[PDB]
DNA sequence: CCCCCCGGCCCCCCCGGC
DNA sequence: TTTCGGGGGGGCCGGGGGG
């Protein structure tokens, strides 16, 4: 057989709290001000640069990131903006240099009227690597000058709870 | 589907201009003006510049509201290039500040529409403007004469050297199991005037180029039935094929003599 | 890509001529030497992060060729396929054949090439010596013993030392100038002091701070804006926690160091290094103190790498400096 | 036409064997294969089944191995020009791929030769196919390797195979299928009167009290003291004992260390002591496991147990060094685990080596106490997949009736299961076999679990003796009732 | 400028035997051998920069003379050497007819044959065995041990040893009266105390330090070269007091900008290779040295996990 | 540039008949005489023996001073022949003590010319001597008709069986997949003569041979448009190909009964 | 319309320190 | 034994070109 779809609403309501709560925009988010502020002024500077995000588990790290996309793009265009891996995705060393790569050469996305409208709409991409830490040395080296050539059109954010693990 | 419209009567003729460098290079900026299209890109190794111009009267319609630079990758052009038939039209189609190029097959007998959307990447090259020079030698000759010495001397060796000489032209190609050289002299025929080899020598040239990238370049033979090369002692050999309204030319630095 | 203003300082700041380029005068000294004299040998730049290699050798490209050296040079990076492939017909193709635009000589540049594999470093060896008539190669790298003894033998090594104190003042004082920003002078201490001769550092911690003021065109960059940006201890923080530890008694060291902590959510990493940093300074009767606080800390720092119960690392911390110390006294 | 002089080819050319007799030294593997071949016709004659007095009857294909430089190919070629064959030959120059293999010599096991027809013995139309450097040929079943030996099961005509190393894994097709010619290093004796004989013809003053040195340098490896001759002949024109020591210093193969001798020479206390250290240093010793390194840790833990110390710290006994080995070889196995990982740390290898081999061996170097032992882990792993394998799939037949993993069912459930399952034969006889089947399907056990099960319980409780012991119509009649019903099925492929 | 000045590496690189310096015994069979011909397959080893390719072309030159062109194929690392190649372009290049002197032969020169791979290496003995009446081969290498046994007993060993500090100042010496360069004898000794018995290295430092600075004295070999941090190493392990062995790492490695990488790396060899240490001691240190060299590559790569390295040396020396 | 010179007026045929037997023989010796150009070359498996005949009526300008020997790998021979064309004559030119033989091709229409150079091999095989023999049986067939069969029963097995009987012919292929059968008997028609399969049968004969060197021999019949069979009771079977003025032979040993 | 050449994936085996 | 990654070598497959 089958079921009617459900409400994004509803479906969110019969969640587990910690889904349920999770923070939706900036403003939700506790008690990072220091820099959740530096991360809100990019809505008018619009010079992002990049983010490296460490802390223990469940300080609200992903939450932010994924707020500050929400708030910098909207609904429509999040999803053409961003990439995400994490650490259920495969991230060895040929990965980063073609698909991670060729995600960050290309041209952004077309920003519709009414997303211009109503959002501030960086000519930027956006590609968050969860779980950095998870990566290989070599793989992470890969990254160094693809980050840097690209920044133009790209920003990075890589998101860890162990920072040595970082090259 | 406004900004920049420009059609071509035959898809072929598109897919042959693709084909005819795309083993070259593989990142490509086409700039779109109201005069027309022009591409150029330097293959990975810095060696050879590929040089692409393309008229209005090329299409049977064009309209460009303003420049527009369109940074794609060959292999993907023509994948989508090849899926078109022999007997639509195509259609290239982009907006301001696009992210995308859109190509659209039309064949109105059989109502039949299929339109492909191509993402658009951020290339930061600039046009290069290549500056006039005075060759020492241009000549011109059946681009299939050429293909065939090419493919006949690439067999004997990696290097090919072209000289110049008063009234002859030299290709000889000295390998591992053997040598092999091809003279061939200006001659003129009234009544096969496309069979015609023509030479203007105004200083001797001698030059070695390397065997795959004249084999790359002989690729453009499908696009015009005569070739012309210019030679100079300190400058790059060009190699012309010409369009109908356009050209595409290779400029092939020659190696290092030592 | 809408305008310069819209990348990261990190960029937005990036040397375009060797004018520009602080903290190496000896290096850039000698590399304008040999351009100008037409004697640039294979070149090989060591150094830390964010030392100024990559700038280098983009902005020694440039005075040699020009504005259009990007076409006139072959640089690799780890971001592309370096293999033995590509040495066997990339780079010997480039290396064997003339400049397209001019008859200049040519420049490969092998940025980070410490993580090349063997067997491409090894073919490099004879692509560098034929065809050094006509070309010339730098190589970049953090980690020299990434690199054959073969293709140092071949290479001129340049140093990039840890940015001095000077050079980080004056590219602060002309990035104050470009972005009209006011900063004081312990301020700028501690974001020297953090910076670590780290020029990378430098710029993204001005940034964040830039961005924590609320008006940038009349609030000054204190000292208190840096450490709220960076979550940082203030050194008052690190003396008290220090003497309380090796003044107080137990429960008052635990206190201290918990109401210091949470005053600010402190990590304790940072209070870890800063005390260490403090201690280097103290002088020791007995080496056996020294011994007993490197090798503990040390431990203590690499257990805090792995995760752990915070709790009981900084009680660990405090009593491994109050047995060390009491050493001092038989 | 043009001829080249004997002054320009190469002294081993110059002078190599024209005859089996010129061969020098390994007399009797020439002899044998030479017999060999000679009964080859009168061995198909009886269809390969009658053996003779040297046993060399019942095989088609003969397989010459040794050390480099000793004369396999030599000899090889001159058996088969003395019996009149005619040679076709295939090297390691030769793509010997299983395609080619089956496109290339597989049609000339059961052909003619042309020309051995058009050059007339009653052997000369037959071939005789000579496959040299079989070890230098790579891959598992691409390579050949197994195409080679299945093509010597059925030859019909004499196949020679040359190799160097028959103990690789490589070789492992070639069991018992070819006959065995192993040539061993000649000894000075055995050559002395070629190098004499090579000395005066070319002229240069050679002593022969130094003659047992050379090969000593050369590790019999005639090829290498012919060119050493030569070489140094061209500007030192004599060889005495002035300058014997610098020549063997200058011309001594330094080939790697097998796992045996690895072990011999790492566990020898001397190297250990001050002198013996300065002379073989630590790096030596690092080179050392180098030789081998997947298979030196493997050899040390094996055998650091079994040496008398010479090393021991006073107040110190035997026990405690070993423990101290221990130690370090458990930290050794843990650099291992951190080498082997997906950060692929492989410049590690040299930690490793101290850890695993060089320090436990440097804290119970000595004298062996006894015979030197291969490592005993490795096939004790296999056993241990082999039964976990076995283990694993009894437990997801038995799922759907138990609440436990595997583990737990080892454990716990198995003893029970041997009750239910085991005893009652050796009580009831035949009139439990039901039980025991109703047993069986209650968890959808088979018989090959029944006996896999069987074969798990340790100590006291093992069952080869009682299963043995059981009356064969017992277990005939069980075999039976099961055979003769309908069983589940847990998993349905 | 767009001009490049040749290196005197290339510009002053022997073209005949008798400019070789080093390895006295060697040369001289090599001249001997090409005075009267009769070249076999040989195996030239030896350390980096002392002249063993200099030494086999011009043997290959001296002995073939015009017929060089002809009778010498070259292959090395940047070339393909596949199997394929082996069966194909060498194989046709020994089977190749070419008339030559009474006594000379092709020759096949195989330049940094350690690192071709096994199978080549097999197909080449037959090749060898069957054509060497017209064709011979030498070898190049660094670790003659990646040549396979097999190989080995068809060549002639030679192996190079290192030069010493006179050949390097005789050559230096040489290159200087060629070039009027200005110097001082304490920049030559610099200059030859850096190279470390490289040859090539010896003349890049002069030549760097010539262009760089004009005189050739201590203080602008120094600031061309930089002492090499394996001494310094050598000189932290070996103090007697762990505050002096803290104060030469932070001051002359980690200031300098050596990572901690390559300092513990260089802290692993420098023990290894300290032969005025008791072996057991090393052994010590080695594990101490390991345990910091496993933390570093886990991520954590700091100035403490080195002073506690130091601190633990100091302690088992003690 | 004067000691051999041939000319054929046509490059086509020399390509055609290196064409022949070039997948089969790799390194020949080629012997030219006063009365034309004569090879023998041994496969690697030395079962099959390819013999050729060129004479000088198949020239145009045959000259030899002397007796001259080339050795050539057809590798390299077939790689610089590509480089022709039909219509184009081509010149083979060597000297004295040659290390490397010269070809020319000419173009008369144009002022075209191709010179090439082949650096020639140094080979020591032995030249056999092939008397006359009497064969039990001798078959004229079409040469497409024969390559036809020959790879159809390629196809089942590695093996192919020949028995000829009084006027028939059969060729059996019997493998694991499967077997084949293929039967003929003389036949001769005026209108189609060069269709005429001819048998002359002194007595029975029975012989296998090996599918490979039958499908390389096979490749001969762009030569001729006809191909004779000669076998005998334990002889090798010869398969020849008519040319001009020469002949191409195979001599395939057969599988022992 | 059918056969052959030759570029490109695809699979499988083998080091990995100095 | 073997947890990535690089390199090499051999096997098919299929596009294109030629006949
Ligand atoms: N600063 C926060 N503010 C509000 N809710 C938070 C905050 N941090 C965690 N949470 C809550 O806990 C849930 C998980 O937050 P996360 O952003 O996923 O933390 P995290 O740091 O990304 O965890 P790790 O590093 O993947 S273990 C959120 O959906 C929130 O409901
Ligand atoms: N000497 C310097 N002078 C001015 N800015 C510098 C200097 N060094 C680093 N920077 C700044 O930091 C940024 C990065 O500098 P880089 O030249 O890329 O350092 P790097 O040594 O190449 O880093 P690695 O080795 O790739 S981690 C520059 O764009 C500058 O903005
Ligand atoms: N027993 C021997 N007596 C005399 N000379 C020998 C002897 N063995 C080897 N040689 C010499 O070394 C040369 C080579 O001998 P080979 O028969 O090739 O030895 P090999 O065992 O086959 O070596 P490999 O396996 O190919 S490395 C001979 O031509 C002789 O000159
Ligand atoms: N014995 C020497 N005498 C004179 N110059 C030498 C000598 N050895 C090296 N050189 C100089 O250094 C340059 C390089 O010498 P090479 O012969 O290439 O050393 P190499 O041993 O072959 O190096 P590798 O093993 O490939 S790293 C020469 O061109 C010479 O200029
Ligand atoms: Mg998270
Ligand atoms: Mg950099
Ligand atoms: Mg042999
Ligand atoms: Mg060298």
């Amino acid at each position: 057989r089958k079921i009617s779809k459900l409400a994004a609403e509803q479906s969110l309501a019969q969640q587990p709290w910690v889904e349920k709560y999770r923070p939706k925009n900036l403003d939700e988010v506790t008690a990072q001000d220091h820099a959740v502020t530096v991360l809100k002024k990019t809505l008018k500077s619009a010079n992002l640069p990049h983010m490296l995000f460490y802390g223990p588990p469940g300080t609200g790290k992903t939450s932010t990131i994924l707020a500050l996309t929400k708030e910098l793009y909207g609904p429509d265009l999040m999803k053409s903006r961003i990439l995400e891996l994490n650490a259920s995705d495969e991230r060895g060393i040929s990965i980063v240099r073609e698909k991670v790569k060729n995600f960050a050469r290309l041209t952004v996305s077309k920003p519709s009227k009414h997303d211009l409208e109503n959002y501030p709409c960086p000519p930027y991409k956006i590609i968050i690597l969860d779980e950095a830490d998870s990566m290989t040395a070599d793989a992470q080296s890969a990254l160094r000058r693809t980050m840097e050539t690209y920044s133009g059109v790209t920003r990075f954010c890589l998101i860890c709870n162990y920072v040595t693990r970082i090259i | 589907a406004s900004m920049l419209e420009a059609k071509f009567e035959e898809a072929s003729l598109f897919k042959r201009i693709i084909d005819g460098f795309k083993d070259c290079v593989q990142l490509v900026n086409f700039q779109c003006k109201e005069d027309g299209i022009i591409a150029q890109a330097v293959d990975d190794s810095r060696v050879l510049l590929v040089s692409l111009e393309i008229g209005v009267e090329a299409f049977q319609e064009y309209r460009c509201d303003h420049p527009v630079t369109l940074g794609m990758d060959l292999t993907s052009l023509s994948k989508i290039l090849r899926c078109g038939n022999n007997t639509d039209t195509l259609t290239l189609i982009a907006d301001n500040t696009p992210d995308s190029i859109i190509l659209l097959f039309e064949d109105t007998k059989k109502d039949r529409i299929a339109e492909y959307s191509l993402k658009l990447m951020d290339i930061d090259a600039d046009f290069l403007k290549i500056e006039e020079l005075q060759y020492d030698s241009t000549l011109s000759l059946p681009s299939s004469e050429f293909s065939k010495i090419v493919r006949d001397l690439s067999q004997l060796s990696d290097s090919i050297n072209i000289m110049i000489t008063k009234e002859t032209i030299k290709f000889v190609a000295d390998g591992d199991i053997g040598s092999g050289s091809v003279i061939i002299k200006p001659f003129v025929d009234m009544e096969h005037p496309e069979t015609s080899i023509k030479l203007e020598m105004d200083q001797p040239v001698d030059l070695t180029f390397g065997a795959k990238y004249l084999l790359d370049i002989i690729k453009g033979s499908s696009l015009s039935d005569r070739v012309g090369i210019r030679l100079s002692s300190e400058a790059p050999a060009l190699f012309q094929f010409d369009l109908k309204s356009g050209f595409l030319q290779f400029f092939l630095a020659p190696k290092f003599n030592d | 890509k809408r305008s310069k203003e819209n990348l990261p300082w990190v960029e937005k700041y990036r040397p375009e001529t060797l004018d520009e380029v602080y903290g190496q005068n000896e290096v850039i000294t000698t590399v304008r030497k040999f351009v100008d004299e037409g004697k640039l040998p294979h070149l090989l730049f060591y150094g830390p992060p964010g030392t100024g290699k990559t700038s280098t050798i983009v902005a020694l490209a440039r005075e040699i060729y020009g504005k259009n050296y990007s076409n006139m040079v072959l640089e690799l990076n780890a971001s592309d396929d370096r293999g033995i492939d590509v040495v066997r017909n990339q780079i010997k193709d480039f290396a064997s054949t003339r400049q397209i635009f001019s008859k200049g000589f040519k420049l490969i540049i092998l940025d980070e090439a410490d993580a090349m594999t063997n067997a491409a470093q090894n073919a490099l060896r004879r692509v560098i010596e034929r065809y050094t008539k006509n070309t010339r190669f730098c190589v970049l790298a953090n980690y020299a013993h990434k690199l054959t003894p073969a293709l140092l033998s071949r290479c001129t090594r340049f140093r990039f030392q840890p940015l001095p104190q000077e050079a980080i003042e004056r590219r602060i004082a002309n990035v104050l100038v470009h972005e009209k920003l006011k900063l004081s002078p312990n301020a700028e201490k501690a974001l020297i002091e953090l910076s670590n001769g780290d020029m990378r550092r430098v710029l993204n911690v001005l940034q964040s701070c830039k961005a924590t003021l609320d008006n940038p065109d009349e609030d000054e960059i204190s000292d208190d804006v840096i450490y709220e940006c960076c979550g940082a201890p203030r050194p008052s923080d690190l003396k008290a926690v220090l003497k309380s530890i090796l003044e107080d008694d137990w429960g008052t060291a635990h206190y201290t160091l918990n109401k210091v902590r949470s005053a600010k959510g402190l990590a304790l990493i940072d209070l870890i290094e800063g005390i260490v940093k403090i201690l280097e300074d103290y002088e020791l009767q007995n080496e056996e103190t020294r011994v007993h606080l490197l090798t503990k800390l040390a431990d203590i720092e690499y257990s805090i790498s792995k995760g752990g119960n915070d709790q009981i690392q900084g009680s660990a911390v405090i009593g491994a400096i109050k047995a060390s110390f009491e050493n001092e006294t038989v | 036409d043009n001829v080249v002089r004997e002054e320009d080819k190469l002294w081993t050319v110059k002078y190599a064997p024209t005859n089996l007799q010129q061969v020098c030294g390994n007399k009797g593997s020439v002899m044998k294969l030479k017999n060999w071949l000679a009964n080859w016709e009168n061995s198909k004659k009886n269809s390969f089944k009658h053996a003779g007095k040297d046993g060399s009857g019942v095989f088609r294909a003969a397989m010459l191995y040794g050390p480099p430089g000793i004369g396999k190919t030599t000899a090889a070629h001159l058996v088969a020009q003395e019996l009149g064959y005619d040679i076709l030959e295939q090297n390691a120059s030769d793509v010997r791929s299983k395609t080619l293999l089956n496109a290339g010599v597989k049609n000339a096991l059961d052909n003619m030769s042309v020309v051995g027809y058009f050059k007339h013995n009653l052997n000369g139309k037959h071939f005789v196919i000579i496959m040299d450097e079989v070890d230098g040929m790579s891959g598992g079943d691409r390579g050949g390797v197994g195409q080679l030996a299945q093509f010597c099961r059925k030859t019909s005509t004499p196949l020679i195979l040359i190799c160097n190393e028959r103990n690789l894994p490589k070789m492992r097709p070639f069991d018992r299928v070819c006959l065995d010619i192993q040539f061993r290093r000649p000894d000075a004796n055995s050559i002395k009167s070629r190098l004499m004989t090579i000395a005066i013809r070319e002229k240069f003053k050679l002593d022969p009290n130094v003659i047992d040195r050379l090969i000593q340098t050369t590790r019999g490896d005639i090829r290498q003291v012919i060119n050493l001759l030569s070489t140094i002949s061209t500007t030192t024109k004599t060889i005495n004992h002035e300058n014997i020591n610098e020549i063997s210093k200058a011309w001594e193969k330094n080939i790697a260390l097998k796992p045996f001798d690895i072990a011999h020479k790492m566990l020898d206390g001397q190297i250990y002591s001050d002198i013996g250290s300065r002379n073989f240093t630590l790096n030596d010793k690092i080179a050392l496991y180098f030789d081998d390194f997947d298979f030196t840790p493997l050899m040390i833990q094996e055998n650091y147990l079994s040496t008398r110390p010479s090393v021991l710290k006073p107040g110190q006994s035997h026990l405690e060094a070993v423990a101290e080995a221990a130690n370090c070889i458990s930290l050794g196995d843990i650099v291992e685990k951190k080498i082997r990982s997906s950060e692929q740390l492989w410049s590690l290898l040299p930690l490793h080596a101290v850890l695993s081999s060089v320090y436990p061996a440097s804290k119970v170097a000595g004298h062996m106490a006894g015979r030197i032992n291969f490592t005993a882990w490795l096939g004790q792993n296999s056993k241990s997949a082999k039964y976990y394998r076995l283990l694993q799939e009894i437990h997801y037949h038995t799922r759907l009736g138990t609440s436990t993993d595997k583990i737990g069912l080892r454990l716990d459930y198995l003893p029970t299961f041997r009750k239910r399952l085991l005893d009652p034969f050796l009580k009831q006889g035949a009139d439990a076999i039901s039980s025991v089947i109703e047993v069986m399907d209650d968890y959808y056990l088979t018989k090959e679990d029944w006996d896999s099960i069987m074969e798990f319980f340790v100590g006291p409780d093992v069952t080869t003796a009682i299963i043995k012991k059981i009356p064969a119509t017992v277990k005939s009649g069980f075999t039976r009732k099961y055979n003769s019903m309908t069983h589940p099925v847990a998993i349905y492929r | 400028t767009l001009s490049l000045q040749l290196p005197w590496v290339e510009k002053y690189r022997p073209q005949v035997l008798s400019d070789i310096v080093g390895n006295k015994e060697t040369i001289d069979r090599l001249q001997q051998i090409a005075k009267d011909g009769n070249m076999p397959h040989m195996i030239i080893s030896g350390m980096p920069g002392i002249g063993k390719t200099t030494s086999v072309h011009c043997l290959a030159h001296e002995l073939l003379g015009r017929s060089y062109a002809d009778g010498v194929l070259e292959l090395n690392a940047s070339d393909d050497r596949g199997i394929d190649v082996v069966r194909n372009q060498i194989k046709h290049f020994a089977q190749k007819k070419l008339h030559l002197p009474p006594g000379k032969h092709k020759i096949v020169i195989l330049d940094e044959a350690d690192s071709m791979t096994a199978g080549a290496q097999q197909a080449l003995r037959r090749t060898m065995e069957l054509y060497s009446n017209s064709t011979r081969f030498a070898f190049a290498c660094n670790q003659s041990n990646k040549i396979i046994e097999p190989l080995q007993s068809r060549c002639a060993i030679l192996r190079y040893s290192k030069l010493s500090d006179e050949d390097v100042l005789k050559r230096l010496l040489q290159i200087i009266k060629l070039e009027d360069v200005k110097y001082t004898n304490d920049g030559l000794e610099a200059i030859i105390f850096t190279a470390e018995g490289d040859m090539r290295q010896a003349i890049n430092n002069l030549q760097s330090t010539v262009a760089g600075h004009g005189l050739v004295n201590a203080d602008n070999v120094f600031k061309i070269v930089d002492s090499p941090h394996p001494l310094i190493v050598k000189k932290m392990l070996l103090a007697s007091n762990l505050e002096d062995s803290i104060q030469i790492l932070r001051t002359d490695l980690w200031k300098k900008g050596y990572s901690s990488i390559d300092i513990v790396t260089t802290s692993f060899r420098v023990t290894k290779n300290l032969a005025q240490v008791k072996e057991s001691v090393r052994l010590e240190m080695i594990k101490e040295i390991g345990l910091t060299h496993m933390r570093i590559l886990e991520g954590v790569g700091t100035y403490l996990q080195l002073a506690s390295m130091l601190a633990k040396i100091h302690k088992l020396n003690n």
